[PDB]
C-alpha cells in the first residue's frame, strides 16, 4: 500500500471518529448556551477538552504522511488542514506562556472597568456601560471621557502583554515556515497546485490595497459629508479641513459610522421603512418570522428547514429562570443536526437577522455531503458574505410589499433612497478604511516594520492618513489603542471583514443579474428566482473542497475579489454626495488635532 | 388457510441484528399473506425487484429468505442490486440478478436511547469486496500498511465501528430497520404460495 492509500484509510478513520466527538462537543455547548447552569459549564468543558485532545492526537498522526507523495488534491487538502501545527510547534514553555498571555488579555478586555471620577464605586464596563455612551451620547466631554478612560486604564494593561504576544506569535509562525504571524494569517487565501486558480499569501496585500484605492473617492466624499454635518453640530470642535475626532464616530473605535445617522441624515423629515408595527398589527411571532425566511429560500429553489431544525432550535427567549446567551448564531452540529439560537423579538431587525442566520444554515446543509475537514466556507469571508446578501433582498420595499408587511400605497422616492444608501454607507463603507488600516498596522508589526517605541506613533499617523480620523488626546508608547478592540486583544484576524464586504456585493450583483433584476442594484430582490438560487448553490455545496477563486467564479464569473459591484451599489449616493460637497472641502489634513 | 407464514417475528422482533452480522430466517411450508405487511409498520422504502408487488399473493416459491438488519438513513439506498458503498460492499451485498423485495422503515423510537445505541456495528474495513449473500463475522485486526499488525496500531484498525444512534439526529442519520425478502425456486415444489 502506498502512502496516499494509507492516508485515505487514515482520513477514513478520522472522519467517523471526528463526527461523533464533534457532535458531543457541539451538543454540550448547545445545552449551556440555552441553559446557563454550572453543571452545563463543566459538561461543555469536558466535552470540549476531549474534542481538543482528539485533534491534537490526530494532528500528530496526520504528520506521519508526507504531503509530497500524495497527488490526489482532495486528500492533500484534508491532510494539510489536519497537519497544521499552530501553537504546537513552540516549546511547551513558550506555548504555556502564549496561552497565559491570551487568557489575560481576554480577561482584561472582558472585565476591564472604568469608574467615573469622584465616585470610585460608580464604575462602567465596556458592555453595556461604555458602549451605551459611545452609541447614544451627544455630549463631547462624556464621549471623550469614555474614549480616553477605556484606553488609558484597560489599554495600558494590554501594552506589555501585546509586546510579548507578537514575539511568541512570530516565533510560532516562523517555526511553521511563515514569514511572520501576519503572513500566517494570510494563508487562509492561499491556493497551490491548481493551474489558473492559484493565489499567494502576498497577493492578498496587493489586492486589498489595489481595491482600496478605488474606494477612496467614495469614502472621501462620505467622510467630507459627515464632517460637514458634524461641524454644524459641534462648530467649535471640528475643523473643516481636519480629520474627524476619534470619539465622535458612533462607537468606541469608529469601526462603524452607523450611529452618526441621526445627525447626518440627508432628509430628516421622511421616515424609515419600519415594518415592526405591521408585524405586531398582524400578530407575528418568532415562528412566523423563520417560516417567512424559510419560504424565501424555498422560492429560489433551496430546501426547506429540517424537521429537527424546528424541534431542536431555540427561536425564542427561554425567559424567567432559564437563562441563555441571546446572541444570534447558526449551529451545524453535524450528522444532520442544524439549529439556530436566537432570542427573537417581533421587530424588523430580528426579521432580517433571521434571514441572515438561516443563510448560514443553507450554506451548512449544502456542503454537508463534503468530508468533515471540508465543511466550511471557501475562505473566512465567504460564510458571512452569504448571510449578508439575504438581508439585502429581504429588506427591499419590493420584498416587504410582496409579503404583506409594507403597504402597496407606500411609494419610494429618491429622497428615501438616499436616506437608505447613506445609512448603508455609514456601516458598510465607513468600516472599510477602519478595517484595512487596522489590519495593515498588525501586518507591519508582525513583519517588523514598526519598532516598539513607535507603535502608537505609527498607529495614529495611519489613522489620520488612511482613515481620516485624529485622536482627541495624545498617546505615548504606554498606550495600546489597537488592543482596546476585541479582535486585537482576543487574537482574531480582521481582514475577513474587508474581503467579505466586497464578496457580498459581487454575490448580490451576480445573483440579481440571474434574477433578471432591472434598475438600481440596491433595490434588488432575488425572491422567486430559481436561476439565482441554482447559481448560488453551485458554490455553497463546494465547501472547502475547491479553491476559493474557483468557488467565487461559480457565482460571479470572476476568479478574484472585485470592488466594482460595491461601487455599483453605492453609485446613487456617490453622485449625490459629490453634489453636496460642491461647496465643501473634500479630503483631510493630517496635522490638525483637537488638542493642537 | 391454517399455517400462515411467520412474518410476525421478522417485522416485529424486539431488536434486530447488526448489519455486518445480519440475521437470516427461512420461511417455507406455509401460506404467505403479504397483505398484512402494511399493517406491521408504516413502510418507507418498499421496493420489489423482478416481481410486481401487487401480484405478490398470486405467485409461489420454493423457499423465502428474510435478511433483517439495521442501517442508517443514508445507507438505505445502498441496499439494491448493483449498488456500491459501505453496506453494499463490505457488509451486505445483493446479487446482480436479485429477485424479491426490500422493506425499510424508520425505527427512531426503538433504536435511539438518547445516550448512544452502540450495539449496532458495521464493517468499516475488509481485504476484498464481499461476495453476494455472504456474512463476514470475522473480527481479525485489519492491516493497512506493510508492517505486521497482530493487534491494533497506527495503521492497524478494528474492522467494525459502532453506530452512534441518537434521537436528535436528522432523518438521514436516524436508524432504519431493513428486511430483504429473497425468493428462491431451485427444484422442489413450491411450499409457499398465496391465499
Ligand atoms: C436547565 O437546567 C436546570 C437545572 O438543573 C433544569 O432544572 C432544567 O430542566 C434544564 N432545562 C432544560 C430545557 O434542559
Ligand atoms: C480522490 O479521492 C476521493 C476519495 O477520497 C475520490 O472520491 C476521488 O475520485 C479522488 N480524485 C482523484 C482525482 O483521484
Ligand atoms: C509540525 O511541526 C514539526 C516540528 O514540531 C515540523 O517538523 C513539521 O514540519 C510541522 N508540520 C506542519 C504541517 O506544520
Ligand atoms: C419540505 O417540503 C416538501 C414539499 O415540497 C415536504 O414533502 C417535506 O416534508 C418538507 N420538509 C420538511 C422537513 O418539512
Ligand atoms: C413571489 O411569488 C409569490 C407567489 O408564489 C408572490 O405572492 C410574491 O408576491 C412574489 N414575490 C416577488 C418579489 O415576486
Ligand atoms: C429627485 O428627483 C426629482 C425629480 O424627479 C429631482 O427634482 C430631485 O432633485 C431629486 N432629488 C434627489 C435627492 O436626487
Amino acid at each position: 500500500s502506498t502512502i496516499e492509500e494509507q492516508a485515505k484509510t487514515f482520513l477514513d478513520k478520522f472522519n467517523h471518529e471526528a463526527e461523533d466527538l464533534f457532535y458531543q462537543s457541539s451538543l454540550a455547548s448547545w445545552n449551556y448556551n440555552t441553559n446557563i447552569t454550572e453543571e452545563n459549564v463543566q459538561n461543555m468543558n469536558n466535552a470540549g477538552d476531549k474534542w481538543s485532545a482528539f485533534l491534537k492526537e490526530q494532528s500528530t498522526l496526520a504528520q506521519m504522511y508526507p504531503l509530497q507523495e500524495i497527488q490526489n488534491l482532495t486528500v492533500k487538502l484534508q491532510l494539510q488542514a489536519l497537519q497544521q501545527n499552530g501553537s504546537s510547534v513552540l516549546s511547551e514553555d513558550k506555548s504555556k506562556r502564549l496561552n497565559t498571555i491570551l487568557n489575560t488579555m481576554s480577561t482584561i478586555y472582558s472585565t476591564g472597568k472604568v469608574c467615573n471620577p469622584d465616585n470610585p464605586q460608580e464604575c462602567l464596563l465596556l458592555e453595556p456601560g461604555l458602549n451605551e455612551i459611545m452609541a447614544n451620547s451627544l455630549d463631547y466631554n462624556e464621549r471623550l471621557w469614555a474614549w480616553e478612560s477605556w484606553r488609558s486604564e484597560v489599554g495600558k494593561q494590554l501594552r506589555p502583554l501585546y509586546e510579548e504576544y507578537v514575539v511568541l506569535k512570530n516565533e510560532m509562525a516562523r517555526a511553521n515556515h511563515y514569514e511572520d504571524y501576519g503572513d500566517y494569517w494570510r494563508g487562509d487565501y492561499e491556493v497551490n497546485g491548481v493551474d489558473g486558480y492559484d493565489y499567494s499569501r502576498g497577493q492578498l496585500i496587493e489586492d486589498v490595497e489595489h481595491t482600496f484605492e478605488e474606494i477612496k473617492p467614495l469614502y472621501e466624499h462620505l467622510h467630507a459629508y459627515v464632517r460637514a454635518k458634524l461641524m454644524n453640530a459641534y462648530p467649535s470642535y471640528i475643523s473643516p479641513i481636519g480629520c474627524l475626532p476619534a470619539h465622535l464616530l458612533g462607537d468606541m473605535w469608529g469601526r462603524f459610522w452607523t450611529n452618526l445617522y441621526s445627525l447626518t441624515v440627508p432628509f430628516g423629515q421622511k421616515p424609515n421603512i419600519d415594518v415592526t408595527d405591521a408585524m405586531v398589527d398582524q400578530a407575528w411571532d418568532a415562528q412566523r418570522i423563520f417560516k417567512e425566511a424559510e419560504k424565501f429560500f424555498v422560492s429560489v429553489g433551496l430546501p426547506n428547514m429540517t424537521q429537527g431544525f424546528w424541534e431542536n432550535s431555540m427561536l425564542t427567549d427561554p425567559g424567567n429562570v432559564q437563562k441563555a446567551v441571546c446572541h444570534p448564531t447558526a449551529w451545524d452540529l453535524g450528522k444532520g443536526d442544524f439549529r439556530i439560537l436566537m432570542c427573537t423579538k417581533v421587530t424588523m431587525d430580528d426579521f432580517l437577522t433571521a434571514h441572515h442566520e438561516m443563510g448560514h444554515i443553507q450554506y451548512d446543509m449544502a456542503y454537508a455531503a463534503q468530508p468533515f475537514l471540508l465543511r466550511n466556507g471557501a475562505n473566512e469571508g465567504f460564510h458571512e458574505a452569504v448571510g449578508e446578501i439575504m438581508s439585502l433582498s429581504a429588506a427591499t420595499p419590493k420584498h416587504l410589499k410582496s409579503i404583506g408587511l409594507l403597504s402597496p400605497d407606500f411609494q419610494e422616492d429618491n429622497e428615501t433612497e438616499i436616506n437608505f444608501l447613506l445609512k448603508q454607507a455609514l456601516t458598510i463603507v465607513g468600516t472599510l478604511p477602519f478595517t484595512y488600516m487596522l489590519e495593515k498596522w498588525r501586518w507591519m508589526v508582525f513583519k517588523g516594520e514598526i519598532p516598539k517605541d513607535q507603535w502608537m506613533k505609527k498607529w495614529w499617523e495611519m489613522k489620520r492618513e488612511i482613515v481620516g480620523v485624529v485622536e482627541p488626546v495624545p498617546h505615548d508608547e504606554t498606550y495600546c489603542d489597537p488592543a482596546s478592540l476585541f479582535h486585537v486583544s482576543n487574537d482574531y484576524s480582521f481582514i475577513r471583514y474587508y474581503t467579505r464586504t466586497l464578496y457580498q456585493f459581487q454575490f448580490q450583483e451576480a445573483l440579481c443579474q440571474a434574477a433578471k433584476h432591472e434598475g438600481p442594484l440596491h433595490k434588488c430582490d432575488i425572491s422567486n428566482s430559481t436561476e439565482a438560487g441554482q447559481k448560488l448553490f453551485n458554490m455553497l455545496r463546494l465547501g472547502k473542497s475547491e479553491p476559493w477563486t474557483l468557488a467565487l467564479e461559480n457565482v460571479v464569473g470572476a476568479k478574484n475579489m472585485n470592488v466594482r459591484p460595491l461601487l455599483n451599489y453605492f453609485e446613487p449616493l456617490f453622485t449625490w454626495l459629490k453634489d453636496q460637497n460642491k461647496n465643501s472641502f473634500v479630503g483631510w489634513s493630517t496635522d490638525w488635532s483637537p488638542y493642537a | 388457510v391454517t399455517n400462515l407464514c411467520p412474518f410476525h417475528e421478522v417485522f416485529n422482533a424486539t431488536r434486530f441484528a447488526s448489519v455486518y452480522a445480519w440475521n437470516r430466517t427461512r420461511i417455507s411450508n406455509c401460506v404467505a399473506d403479504y397483505s398484512v405487511l402494511y399493517n406491521f409498520a408504516p413502510f418507507f422504502a418498499f421496493k420489489c425487484y423482478g416481481v410486481s408487488p401487487t401480484k405478490l399473493n398470486d405467485l409461489c416459491f420454493t423457499n423465502v429468505y428474510a435478511d433483517s438488519f439495521v442501517i442508517k438513513g443514508n445507507e438505505v439506498s445502498q441496499i439494491a442490486p448493483g449498488q456500491t458503498g459501505n453496506i453494499a460492499d463490505y457488509n451486505y451485498k445483493l446479487p446482480d440478478d436479485f429477485t424479491g423485495c426490500v422493506i425499510a422503515w424508520n425505527s427512531n423510537k426503538l433504536d435511539s436511547k438518547h445516550s448512544g445505541n452502540y450495539d449496532y456495528w458495521y464493517r468499516l474495513f475488509r481485504k476484498s469486496k464481499l461476495k453476494p449473500f455472504e456474512r463476514d463475522i470475522s473480527t481479525e485486526i485489519y492491516q493497512a500498511g506493510n508492517k505486521p499488525c497482530k493487534g491494533k496500531g497506527p495503521n492497524c484498525y478494528f474492522p467494525l465501528q459502532s453506530y452512534g444512534f441518537r434521537p436528535t439526529y436528522g432523518v438521514g442519520h436516524q436508524p432504519y430497520r431493513v428486511v430483504v425478502l429473497s425468493f428462491e425456486l431451485l427444484h422442489a415444489p413450491a411450499t409457499v404460495c398465496g391465499p
